[PDB]
Order: C-alpha cells, then structure tokens, then sequence
C-alpha cells in the first residue's frame, strides 16, 4: 500500500486489511522515504510493542494542501464529502510525494474527488455515486446548471505543480482493539543462546 | 437550500475549471517567450482563445444571481467580473471594427518612421533609432525633425482611427452602465457595499486634480531648473521665463526627463554609486545576482523562493535559433509555479531590475491562496508600485555596503545625494503632471466635452497650462499627438503610472517607518529589518478580496493618493531647486514658443 503501482481515488478510497502476521512498524519510520509522518496516541517506534485485532490501510492520492484535512476534528472538501476520520482517531498517517510517478502532462484525470455532497460523510464512509448536488427545489434531470452541480471533479496533477498541488501517495493506518483476540503484533527481539 | 449555494457552487466550479484553463494559456505564453516559434505562438493564441470562450459562456449563470440583497463581498466581487459583458454588448461588426482599428493603430505606430530632409535614403524606424534621437542625440535639428515629422506621418494618420476607437468604446462602456470609456478605466478602483471604504468612479478625477496641485510646488521648481540648464544649451530658442520645447524633453512622447540628465547634471565633478565593476571584480554571474538579490528579500522578512523557481528561470538568451524574449517579466504559471524571464547582465542596471521582477513575484505569491477570481491585484497601482520600493532600497548605498559590493570607504555627502535624487525627480517629478495631463485630456475625449476637431487645439492648450511645454512647430486641427502613444493606440490606461508613482512613496514611507528610518526617504534602507517585510506581506496577501483603501489605511495612513511622502523623499531636493532658480523664473510663461518672432 505504501508503494502500490496504482492508487484509488479519494472519494473511491480503497482499503486493505492487515492481520495474521508480524508487522514491523519501525521500518517506515527509519526509511526516510516519505514527505510527512504523524501518529496519534502512540509513538511510531512504540507500535512494535503492541498487538492488535485488525489493522486497515486506506490508500489514496491527494494534493499537498489537502493533507491537513486528514486528521481527527478537521473539516473541508475532503474531510467532509470524500473521506472522514473519527474524533477518536488513534491511528497513523504516512504521505509520500509522487510527482515523479503519478503526475502527467495535462493532469492525471484518473484520480478524481468530490467537491460537494448533500450530506457529510461518516467516519470511514465511502460514496462513489454520481448524484447531482441539488441546491434548489427544481430537478436537475441528471445535468448541472442553475442550482445544480456535478459533484465529482478531476485533479490537476501536472509535473509543474507546486508543493500544494503535486500528488502525494497517502495511506491511513487505523488500528482496532476489539474483544476478539489479537491477530497482528510487532517483532520481538532475540539474542544468542548461552 | 438558499440561493447563496448557487453562487458558492458556481464560483467553486468556475474556480476549479478556470484555474486549469488559464494556466494552460499562461504556460503556453511561457513557452513562446522562451522559444519564439510558429508552433508556440499558435498554441499560445489557441489556449488564450480557449480560456476566452470559457469566460463568455460562464457569464450565463453568473447573471442569474442578483447581488441586490447580498452582503457577502467575496461572492459579489467574483460574480461582478463575470456579470460584465464588455465587448460582447455590441454586434460583431462593431467589435470586429474596433479590433481592426486597434490593429491598424498599432501597425501605424509601430511601423512609424521619420526621415531627414537632407538624407531621404538614410533614416530610421521607431525603435531603436528615433528613441536615441530624442534620448541620446543632442542636435536641435535632429530632435525637431524627429518630433514634427512624427506628428505629421503618424499623428495625423492616427487621428481618424482614434475617433472610431473612442466612439466604439463609449458604446461598449455605456452598455455596461458607464458614462464613457474613461469612466470604465476609473472603475478599476471602484468599491461598494463596504462601510467606511466605498469609492466612487469620479473620485479618481478629483484625486489626480488635488494631488496635481500638491505636486506643483515641486514640479515648478524643477521645471525652471531644467529650463535654465537647457537654456544654456539652446539659448537661441529657450527663453529664461518661457516654456520648454516639446522636442527637448528626452523622448518621442514627452513623458520622462530621464534622458536630460547629461544636460542637467547638478555636480559634474562629484562621484556616484555604481557596482557594475564591483560585481565583475568578484566574479558575479546572472545566477549570483538573483541569489544575492534573494538575500535582501529574506532579510527584510518576506518569503523565500522555491527550488523550481531558480532552476526553471531564464538568465540569458539561449541562442538565436531559439531566441527568447529578454524583457523583464514576472510570470505566474500557476499551481504554485512562478518564474521570471530576464537576460541579466553584470551591471547595476540589471541588479535593480532583478529586484523589481522579484518584487512582482512577492505580490502574486502572497495572495496565491485566494480564489482564482480573487487571485489578482486590488488595482493597477498595487501591482507595479510594490516592485519599485524593493529596488529603491537595494539601490541605497547602505545595502550595497552591507552585502559588500559598494566599498565602505565610499564618502557620502549632500552633493552626491542630489545627483541621485535630482536624477530620480526627472523620472518622478518630470512625469507626474504629464500623466495627469494626458489622462485628463483622454477622459474629456471619452466623455465628449472636447470635439474631435479641437483635439490638437485643446492638447496644445493643456500643455502650456498644466506642464508648461510648447511644440516646436504649430499644429492645426489635423494633428493628434497623444494618439501616437503606445498605451493609447494599444488600448491601455496610463493613469496607473500616476497612481503607481504616488503609491510607491506611500508604501516606502510606511516601511521606512517600520524600519525606524529617520530623515528623508532617499537615504532609506530596509535591509536587515525583518519587521519591514512582515508589514508588507500583510498587505500583499489580501489580493483583491478586501477594499484597496483598507490596504492603505492600515499601512500608509490614508485612503487615496497623497503627495506628503513625495516631498519627504525630495525634501533636500526642494531646497536645492529653490537655490538654483535664483537666476531663473519658477514655473513658466505660456506666451513663449520656440517658433516665436
């Protein structure tokens, strides 16, 4: 998910489940192959000492300025209408600038996102509908216009984009401590046999 | 639910689409100026035509949102840019005729030429030849021929073309609820719907009129000095009490006295500041000049430039096969991408010009976070005025001494200061009443108070009264002098120079106070004053989301143009010009002409 060949859109964010394995979390921290890395509640180097029930990786690409919206208690076009996190988000977020990989002359139109929605999303909710955002009482008849707007739009990921507009491969790591027994934990140290 | 969502959603839709479409035209223009080719100019025009068509179609929904009961200024300013029809109000025949007139006037002006009576085979074009005749050549005959024949060859032919330009434009303006195309230009500073910061269109005519008489005490003292100095060069044509001839001003249009410095040197035996040899001695290049220029912008406290800024910038002309436009131009390619085009050389002339272009980028990069329709300047003055204040501080010897270009042993006194200060007044003081003169004349032509037959008649009247200039040969009703100007023929507004000039000293005095500089402003230097850049960036970031008067109230202490900091900059100059006119006459006498007998 950190180095996937192709990523999903923001409003159509994909998810990958992690369980039944050993997960070394200190690798990415010491890799220095990222643009931003911040964990909520737990330090990134302490995660190897914790075991969890289920861990998901929500992958998508955004602009640089939109990275501030992915956090607990934020709001905006992406936080509200595309991908929302709960106020109790105790996960982690990794970002990596992919302008040399995902950017395209004319803009990568395959990565799109929602600008308007009739209602705000829930935590970890996904909506890939094409319903026209209706502002007035008149019907849109499936076409934008006066008080009607097509909510989905494409990104301008061009090579000449700045820090705030270039593409950034982002992955959100949500942890879950349920009543069920654990399924994934960090690696334990070892030494020679005396 | 409410109607406001239609405007918020429409502008957001436009701000998303127009942002990418405009940068395609802006980036296409970058490619042309970097490589002048038939393929680049074609895509440049196609991209501009593409974004132009998008602006017209988007005006449909923009007009369906009445702003009568709307208080949100952000929604009002953005829609008003699209609600205006502009040239689309008239039929295609009237609009096509306007472009045909402007295309013809630009060709007649650009391809204008004057040739000597004694050498019909040897003569020059408008550029670069005739510019040097008024600027460099000191011959009374060459300067007179270049002025008079230019008015007959180019001025007369542009008279009938300027009539259709004024008539067709007034129909376009009047359809958009204006009095005339003069009022259309004055609407750039228009403000409404904001208490304590509103601004009417007619206020600009009162401001330039009030500030003009405030400039007269300084201009009248310099005019007698320039007349007294030129009288010694041309005593058989210039009276000590009369007016200055129009062909001895220093250019083909009578706007700047910058070229008359050689004839008006205050102290021809004193030195001046020049770090051209200093830069060559220290092995400076075009890159180091821009890098060392960036050191000044961070020292004052403004943001730094990115890596792609310098790596993708132009510093010279890449060969003749791919010749680029060497003119200084600050570009905003978009998506956080900014660049500058300049063929920089190792000299003090390009040292200050680099700071001027970098000052422009500080303007655009500040309000880059605003919406696309509001990602522009509040008015014409704020755009170019902010660029001059940064280059003026760098020209101060205090900064050059700090960086290490000008040696610390360079002695400074009131004498050497007057040479630099008086030379500037030839550009500032010798141009301010001329812009007020020309725009007042044009504004009267658009309104229609001056008949078309009285253009040259009233133009000669305004010249003797306002500026105190007289033609070398009398002109009849068939001539039209201001029509031969670049800005007039190419449909531009020249009043921005008057507003930019006064706004330059307004912002300078505000930042000099931020730097705690005491005394006249010509010795001011904001280098290594972090608070100065912070005070500026608070004004640059506003863009055009707030009133331009509010930018002045919180920075320069006023709401309109003012002449107070003009005297502060030229404070010791007024005493100098007060002395030199003890053997001359302050002001001018309109009864004298060079062709008098």
């Amino acid at each position: 998910v950190f180095n996937a060949t192709r990523f999903a859109s923001v409003y159509a964010w994909n998810r990958k489940r992690i369980s039944n394995c050993v997960a070394d979390y200190s690798v990415l921290y010491n890799s220095a192959s990222f643009s931003t890395f911040k964990c909520y509640g737990v330090s990134p180097t302490k995660l190897n000492d914790l075991c969890f029930t289920n861990v998901y990786a929500d992958s998508f690409v955004i602009r640089g300025d939109e990275v501030r919206q992915i956090a607990p208690g934020q709001t905006g076009k992406i936080a509200d209408y595309n991908y929302k996190l709960p106020d109790d988000f105790t996960g982690c977020v990794i970002a990596w600038n992919s302008n040399n990989l995902d950017s395209k002359v004319g803009g990568n139109y395959n990565y799109r996102y929602r600008l308007f929605r009739k209602s705000n999303l829930k935590p970890f909710e996904r909506d890939i509908s094409t319903e026209i955002y209706q502002a007035g009482s008149k019907p849109c008849n499936g076409v934008e216009g006066f008080n009607c707007y097509f909510p989905l739009q494409s990104y301008g990921f061009q090579p000449t984009n700045g820090v705030g507009y270039q593409p950034y491969r982002v992955v959100v790591l949500s942890f879950e401590l349920l009543h069920a027994p654990a399924t994934v934990c960090g690696p334990k140290k070892s030494t020679n046999l005396v | 639910s409410t109607i406001e969502e239609q405007a918020k959603t429409f502008l957001d839709k436009f701000n998303h689409e127009a942002e990418d479409l405009f940068y395609q035209s802006s980036l296409a223009s970058w490619n042309y100026n970097t490589n002048i080719t038939e393929e680049n100019v074609q895509n440049m025009n196609n991209a501009g035509d593409k974004w132009s068509a998008f602006l017209k179609e988007q005006s449909t929904l923009a007009q369906m949102y009445p702003l009568q009961e709307i208080q949100n200024l952000t929604v009002k300013l953005q829609l008003q840019a699209l609600q205006q029809n502009g040239s689309s109000v008239l039929s295609e025949d009237k609009s096509k005729r306007l472009n045909t007139i402007l295309n013809t006037m630009s060709t007649i002006y650009s391809t204008g030429k004057v040739c000597n009576p004694d050498n019909p085979q040897e003569c020059l074009l408008l550029e670069p030849g005739l510019n040097e005749i008024m600027a460099n050549s000191l011959d009374y005959n060459e300067r007179l021929w270049a002025w008079e024949s230019w008015r007959s060859e180019v001025g007369k032919q542009l008279r009938p073309l300027y009539e259709e330009y004024v008539v067709l434009k007034n129909e376009m303006a009047r359809a958009n609820h204006y009095e005339d195309y003069g009022d259309y230009w004055r609407g750039d500073y228009e403000v409404n719907g904001v208490d304590g910061y509103d601004y009417s269109r007619g206020q600009l005519i009162e401001d330039v009129e009030h500030t003009f008489e405030e400039i007269k005490p300084l201009y009248e003292h310099l005019h007698a000095y320039v007349r007294a100095k030129l009288m010694n060069a041309y005593p058989s044509y210039i009276s000590p009490i009369g007016c200055l001839p129009a062909h001895l001003l220093g250019d083909m249009w009578g706007r700047f006295w910058t070229n008359l410095y050689s004839l008006t040197v205050p102290f021809g035996q004193k030195p001046n500041i020049d770090v051209t040899d200093a830069m060559v001695d220290q092995a400076w290049d075009a890159q180091r000049i821009f890098k060392e220029a960036e050191k000044f912008f961070v020292s004052v406290g403004l943001p730094n430039m990115t890596q792609g800024f310098w790596e993708n910038s132009m510093l010279t002309d890449p060969g003749n096969v791919q010749k680029a436009v060497c003119h200084p131009t600050a570009w905003d390619l978009g998506k956080g991408d900014f660049r500058i085009l300049m063929c920089t050389k190792v000299t003090m002339d390009d040292f200050l010009t680099a700071h001027h272009e970098m000052g422009h980028i500080q303007y655009d990069m500040a309000y880059a976070a605003q919406p696309f329709l509001l990602r522009n300047g509040a008015n014409e003055g704020f755009h170019e005025a902010v660029g001059e204040i940064m280059s003026l501080s760098a020209a101060t010897p205090k900064h050059l001494k700090s960086i290490g270009l000008l040696s610390p042993d360079f002695q400074e006194d009131n004498e050497t200061e007057i040479n630099f200060l008086l030379k500037q007044a030839l550009t500032i003081v010798g141009t301010l009443p001329f812009t007020y003169m020309l725009e007042k004349w044009r504004w009267m032509v658009f309104k229609g108070e001056i008949p078309k037959d009285q253009w040259m008649k009233k133009w000669w009247e305004m010249k003797r009264e306002i500026v105190g200039v007289v033609e070398p040969v009398p002109h009849d009703e068939t001539y039209c002098d201001p029509a031969s100007l670049f800005h007039v023929s190419n449909d531009y507004s020249f009043i921005r120079y008057y507003t930019r000039t006064l706004y330059q000293f307004q912002f300078q005095e505000a930042l000099c106070q931020a730097a705690k500089h005491e005394g006249p402003l010509h010795k001011c230097d904001i280098s290594n004053s972090t608070e100065a850049g912070q005070k500026l960036f608070n004004m640059l970031r506003l863009g055009k989301s707030e009133p331009w008067t509010l930018a002045l109230e919180n920075v320069v202490g006023a709401k309109n143009m003012n002449v107070r900091p003009l005297l502060n900059y030229f404070e010791p100059l007024f005493t100098w010009l007060k002395d030199q006119n003890k053997n001359s006459f302050v002001g001018w006498s309109t009864d004298w002409s060079p062709y008098a007998d």
